[PDB]
């Protein structure tokens, strides 16, 4: 799975779990 | 450079941080656009870089 609007206002937040917490759990 | 400032290029008005780019122009462009058709480059017009 492969992943210019941020001066527009819009922005991306973080998940609160990191791949790596999403790794530990699995 | 390096400070946010409010910027015209040729009558460009815009605001932004100015740096020294590593993007290369043919002689017959002035200005350029990112994909979303915004601007994110301009040429110097009396110190062309
Ligand atoms: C506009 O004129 C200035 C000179 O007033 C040009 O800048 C000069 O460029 C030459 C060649 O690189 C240098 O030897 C001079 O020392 C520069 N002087 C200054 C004050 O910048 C500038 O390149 C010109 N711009 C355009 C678009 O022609």
């Amino acid at each position: 799975v492969t992943l210019a609007q941020k001066f527009n206002g819009l922005t991306v937040l973080p998940p609160l779990l990191t791949d790596e917490m999403i790794a530990q759990y699995t | 450079k390096n400070k946010c400032v409010n910027f015209n290029f040729n009558g460009l008005t815009g605001t932004g941080v100015l740096t020294e780019s590593n993007k290369k122009f043919l002689p017959f462009q002035q200005f350029g656009r990112d994909i979303a058709d915004t601007t994110d480059a301009v040429r110097d017009p009396q110190t062309l870089e």
